[PDB]
């Protein structure tokens, strides 16, 4: 079986600092599966960190990126998605268990 | 291929 946890969160930063996590992912023709569900996902997230304090965990998948899914968008793309925020980013990801 | 965000 499969346990898709989807959780919408918003992360909020001051300038001096960063979100908390690192960003791993990726061809691109995707077929999303239950088991990876999107591309990009957090590889680690710094305890106490900004995302860390908003629920975010190691293994996360990112699905979408201030509203607009990230699903098949490549990780160039992402990380620049998630740049044009600047201190606040509205991020929604899934935890897949079993 | 990784960020650090």
């Amino acid at each position: 079986d499969y346990i898709i946890k989807e959780k919408t969160v918003l992360l909020q930063k001051k300038d001096s600092e960063g979100f908390g996590f690192v960003l791993r992912g990726a061809i691109e023709e995707f077929t999303p599966t239950p088991a990876f569900p999107a591309l990009q996902y957090l590889e680690s997230v710094d305890e106490g960190g900004v995302a860390w304090r908003a629920g975010l965990r190691m293994g996360d998948f990112l699905i979408e990126v201030n509203g607009q899914n990230v699903v098949k968008v490549g990780h160039r793309q992402v990380v620049n998605m998630i740049r044009q925020g600047g201190n606040t980013l509205m991020v929604k990801v899934v935890m897949v268990t079993r | 291929d990784e960020t650090n965000l």
